[PDB]
């Protein structure tokens, strides 16, 4: 064997051992998900509370691209900073040369092929992180989730990171439970409550949350941070549901 | 090198006691023909800052462009983009100068002149020239083009030196502004009767007037204007 020591062979399985040990890279990560909603898309994360001397608000995870998309990542944070610094340059040559700003299905495959191609080769290593992002374009809101092999989809919800598997559980209830569609203020609410219960496979360290969004009524389809009042009252909806 | 095609002419500015005053008309020369006639030449960035600009049309596109792309590129991983870490008038300023003199020092220039008008967070007004050669300077009033010849005679008498600006109100420099618009318009065969204004003041913020006009104009005296020396009739 050691066909897992080096980035672009395939095993006789046809796999890259590289790329699915990358995805352990993620797996260990904090939790982070995105909720499709009406007219938007929601974005959460939950950042481990490491010691009392981080600064609370003050170490932002959630990036802004251009000015009608969020994504967010778990694993390797440099390398989701990286894969974000590439999504902006992609979203500016786009913006640049077609003047409208970057469709989202249009700026998931920029981010898709440019992942894909630290795949190819040996003098790369894949990327360590799973990345949940969206937005709102002429067309509507959409939500992605993209891999380390390069692989994504348009999602209703995803979830990522050690909370994985209880988020995604989580927001299939809601998926069947309102098929109608959920609201923008809604799923900033349910945002909240998804990421305290995935808090549960991650109680060592207790966790500031952290949520963004896009809605073509509540924001004019820009992204935005939550915080303030709207971001108090999602933290209490989500303290009573634990309870 | 290069040669303006579609222009812009004036674009006058003063100082007052609480802010700023810039005014430039909404036409796109194009040689003598006066060929497009809703131009906007003044381009706001963010709440507290104005960027006037005359000369080569199509580099002025190129520089909104630029602009509202570093608006974008401040937002990133900006947590306080409109708040401590917002764009000052200062700060565009010397990003567009330092494009200014980079062009002219290719010999490729943007072949513009521009005024950068605004209030600093501190309250401090902020008016500062550049052009297509990368000269820059300040004063209580600047204009580019007939402005620089025609207008700051008038607005001087208003503001003369630094000491005259805590003495002059908004309605005070407005005034001096729309006055000096209608001289121009007067005066200057590449003006036009349509303009905007923009209003930058550390307690009322950003106004910016679109569509006004130059009015009370006094064209009476011509009817007893008659030959050139010696014809009566």
């Amino acid at each position: 064997t050691g066909y897992d020591l080096s980035n672009s062979v395939f095993s006789p399985d046809g796999r890259n051992f590289q790329v699915e040990y990358a995805v352990k890279a993620v797996e260990n990560g904090t939790t982070s998900i995105g909720i499709k909603c009406n007219d938007g898309v929601v974005f959460a994360v939950e950042k481990l509370i490491t010691s009392k001397l981080l600064v609370p608000q003050k170490n932002v995870k959630i990036q802004v691209v251009d000015r009608h998309i969020g994504c967010v990542y778990s694993g390797l944070i440099p390398d989701g900073r990286h894969l974000v610094n590439r999504g902006r340059e992609e979203a500016a040559s786009f913006k640049k040369l077609y003047k409208t700003p970057i469709p989202i299905p249009a700026f998931a495959d920029r981010l898709g092929q440019y992942v894909q191609a630290h795949t190819l080769y040996n003098s790369v290593r894949p990327f360590g992180v799973s990345t949940i992002f969206g937005g709102v374009d002429k067309n509507g809101a959409h939500l992605y989730m993209l891999e380390p092999s390069g692989s994504y989809w348009g999602y209703k919800g995803a979830a990522t990171g050690k909370g994985r598997q209880s988020a995604k559980a989580e927001l299939e209830k809601l998926v069947d439970h309102h098929p109608e569609g959920l609201s923008a203020r809604e799923a900033v609410k349910q945002a909240a409550k998804i990421i305290y219960l995935a808090h549960e496979d991650n109680k060592e360290k207790d966790f500031e949350l952290e949520i963004s969004w896009c809605s073509l009524s509540e924001t004019n389809g820009l992204h935005k941070f939550v915080k303030g009042d709207l971001l108090q009252e999602a933290i209490d909806f989500a303290q009573k549901e634990i309870n | 090198t290069q040669q303006p095609i579609v222009t812009g002419t004036s674009v006058i500015s003063m100082k007052y006691d609480n802010g700023v005053i810039i005014a430039a008309d909404n036409l796109g020369s194009y040689g003598s023909l006066l060929r497009f006639n809703g131009v906007e030449r003044l381009i706001p960035v963010g709440d507290n800052t104005v960027v006037g600009i005359s000369g080569d049309i199509s580099d002025m596109q190129h520089i909104e462009r630029l602009l509202k792309d570093l608006v974008t590129e401040n937002a990133y991983d900006n947590p306080l983009a409109d708040a401590e870490e917002a764009l000052e008038p200062s700060y565009i300023f010397e990003y567009l100068a330092t494009v200014m003199y980079q062009r002219r020092s290719k010999m490729n220039p943007l072949w513009n002149a521009i005024i950068v008008a605004g209030v600093q967070s501190n309250g401090d007004q902020f008016l500062r020239y550049v052009n297509l050669l990368g000269v820059t300077y300040s004063s209580p009033t600047l204009a580019t083009g007939f402005g620089a010849h025609m207008a700051n005679p008038l607005l001087r008498k208003v503001v003369d030196r630094e000491s005259d600006i805590p003495k002059t109100t908004v309605q005070v420099a407005e005034e001096a502004i729309v006055n000096a618009m209608r001289v121009l318009y007067y005066r200057d065969a590449r003006s036009s009767r349509n303009f905007s204004l923009a209003i930058i003041d550390k307690n009322t913020g950003l106004t910016f007037k679109k569509n006004l006009q130059v009015e009370n104009m006094k064209w009476d005296f011509a009817k007893d204007i008659k030959g050139y020396g010696t014809q009566k009739i």
